[PDB]
């Protein structure tokens, strides 16, 4: 059963095993069961850890339900794949990726006075091809002041760095004037409309190029896994795979009583139903209850 | 036997979801007993 | 028969942030000894306080509660 | 008056997920034609009685708003069931809170602590933890104040629940959440963030919150 904080996370979720846990919970509440009071407890560090591990139970069956657009031509399979992961972010409680990674910046650098310590605590989230181009330009503005460039904004020594880092950001290809004019806004709704149409033209060309770089790495991983496997004789392949299949079954049979190992071996019985339901009618496929 | 369902057949099979649940069922109740008992 | 101290906080204190701070500190000396006190500020602390007794330190900052939290969960998920 | 009487005769053409959003939209606009709500609730009530899991929990909560503001009743198994599903669908929007709404609620609750008398930070931090009482349906209210027999709820409605135009009044769903809580014993004081965060300091934000509580229940 679910712990009533999982089932609040699975309401806007749309995978199968989470909706049938919701639907049997809503069928219990139709038969007069009391909805248990959700906890007004679990302080700021424990609340961010439950949100970390309940979002990952919405993301994990959702990622396995998104077909990769491997070996497709065009942007719309890559835009479908990116839109399904956007919607998986919203179903799991994430915001927009722009609003969720900039929250990661301002959280990791809450205590930063100099921008060299910004550029070292946001190292995991910024590309090293871009972290280096902001560190080389930093040491030139460090050469003009011969004092550490501050994370102040009011400082004029930062204002000449922010005009040099804007020259770096346009060199990568990303419009730093359009990005800044979106998250700041404007007064009228007509001049803010044209900059949102120009941010979302960058943003869609941004997240497509992250999805397409993810597809081009799965395509390159699968093509090197296959070409290594096609160089084996077929007798080696069948026993390398039967050794890997049997070792991975035994790890789920060593684990007794665990919920994951009970569900692992129950899905092995559901794959063998799929192979057996196809053998009865192969022009029809698997037989669904209809 | 035959003809399972549709909502039984829409489940992704070898996802984690239950290692993530088994970890959070043994990390969240084990860390509430860390902040309630914490002095440096 | 004093005990000299210094307290580092994140922002300058209220007059009630001061009084409930000393009762945290009168139980970190094992006598009826008075802390005189000394006040410093560090935005690198995320709130809380750091008392330096000039021979020992008690770090009840939340900037250190965060670090001891992550090191507890980053080591607990590696065993489970 | 010509939409609602078009809806009372042809409420058999609507799916139960569509009849909910008809009755929810009439209740939010202030319709009292209760026989239009007899027609709309005549679709959704046998549909929940056949399969209660047929509708979304977001739509079972939009039924409880519609079954409250117009006041038209449901069956005894249905109207008690959709009352829990307002408590479910309001918690799920609180766990998945936008984190600038979490920055606004903890800002409004701090100004609610200053308005009710707290000069120092150990008093506002111990007061906003006392504002997080539990609603009767099982959900959690963030700024819920109780003085004896009168309760006052403070509601912060950030920008996602605001109209996207320049006057920027809050959307109709904020009066949905208000009038359901008002039928639970609360006096919902709306604090919108287009007015709240234009204020420069914490004292002006506390008198804005205090004036908003006086306008709704002047006992506080």
């Amino acid at each position: 059963a679910v712990s009533k904080k999982e089932v609040l996370y699975f309401l806007s979720s749309k995978d199968a095993e989470s909706s049938t846990a919701v639907k049997s919970y809503l069928k219990s509440l139709y038969a007069g069961a009391q909805v248990e009071a959700t906890e007004t407890d679990a302080s700021e560090l424990i609340a961010q850890l439950e949100k970390k591990y309940l979002s990952a139970q919405v993301v994990e069956p959702g990622v396995h339900n998104i077909a990769l657009p491997l070996g497709e031509s065009g942007s719309a399979p890559v835009k479908r794949y990116a839109a399904e992961l956007f919607n998986l972010g919203a179903q799991a409680g994430f915001e927009c990726p722009f609003i969720e990674v900039s929250k990661k910046f301002g959280q990791e650098t809450a205590t930063s006075e100099t921008v060299k310590d910004v550029l070292n605590k946001t190292k995991s989230y910024v590309s090293a091809d871009y972290n280096a181009a902001l560190n080389e330009v930093l040491s030139s503005v460090e050469a003009e002041i011969n004092g550490p460039v501050l994370f102040d904004g009011k400082t004029e020594g930062f204002k000449k760095f922010a005009a040099k880092a804007k020259a770096v950001a346009v060199s990568r290809g990303l419009p730093a004037d359009t990005i800044l004019a979106y998250c700041a806004g404007s007064a009228n709704e007509d001049a803010a409309d044209k900059v949102s149409k120009e941010f979302f033209t960058w943003f869609e060309s941004a997240y497509t190029a992250d999805a397409a770089a993810e597809v081009k790495a799965i395509e390159a991983e699968a093509a090197s896994i296959l070409d290594r496997h096609l160089a084996k004789p077929v007798a080696q392949i069948r026993k390398e795979q039967a050794s890997a299949y049997a070792s991975l079954l035994k790890r789920a049979e060593t684990a007794k009583g665990a919920k994951w190992a009970e569900k692992y071996l129950e899905d092995v019985k559901a794959v063998q139903w799929f192979d057996a339901s196809v053998a009865e009618a192969p022009a029809s496929g698997p037989k669904v209850a209809a | 036997a035959d003809a399972k369902a549709l909502d039984e057949l829409r489940k992704p099979k070898f996802s984690s979801k239950y290692l993530i649940q088994h970890v959070s069922q043994k990390l969240i109740p084990a860390v509430k007993e860390w902040e309630k008992s914490y002095q440096p | 028969k004093e005990v000299y101290c210094t307290v580092i906080t994140a922002e300058p204190l209220d007059k009630l942030e001061r009084v409930e701070l000393t009762k945290k500190a009168e139980k970190f000396v094992d006598a009826g000894f008075k802390l005189v006190m000394q006040e410093k500020i560090d935005k690198k602390l995320l709130g809380g306080f750091v008392i330096e007794f000039s021979d020992r330190r008690v770090d009840m900052s939340t900037a250190k509660k965060v670090e001891e939290f992550n090191n507890f969960v980053n080591k607990l998920v590696l065993s489970i | 008056k010509a939409i609602v009487d078009a809806l009372k005769a042809s409420a058999g053409d609507l799916a139960p997920a569509q009849a909910v959003e008809a009755a929810y939209g009439l209740a939010l606009s202030g319709a009292t034609d209760a026989e239009a709500f007899k027609a709309l609730f005549g679709v959704v009530a046998p549909a929940i009685e056949k399969a209660p899991d047929a509708l979304e929990v977001s739509s079972l909560a939009q039924l409880h708003v519609a079954s409250t503001i117009s006041g038209a009743k449901l069956p005894a198994a249905v109207g008690s069931f959709v009352a829990k599903a307002f408590g479910l669908a309001a918690d799920a929007a609180r766990l998945k809170r936008s984190s600038a709404e979490s920055a606004l609620v903890a800002d409004v609750a701090a100004a609610t602590a200053v308005a009710f008398g707290a000069q120092y930070r150990p008093e506002v931090a111990s007061a906003v933890a006392s504002y997080v009482k539990t609603a009767p349906d099982g959900s959690v209210l963030d700024i819920a104040i109780t003085k004896g027999d009168a309760k006052v709820l403070v509601q912060a409605v950030p920008s996602s629940l605001l109209t996207s135009t320049t006057p920027a009044k809050p959307l109709g769903h904020v009066a949905a959440y208000s009038k359901v809580r008002e039928a639970q014993g609360y006096a919902v004081a709306v604090v919108p963030a287009n007015e709240f965060e234009a204020l420069p300091d914490q004292k002006a934000k506390a008198q804005y919150v205090l004036a908003a509580i006086k306008k709704v229940a002047p006992s506080f």
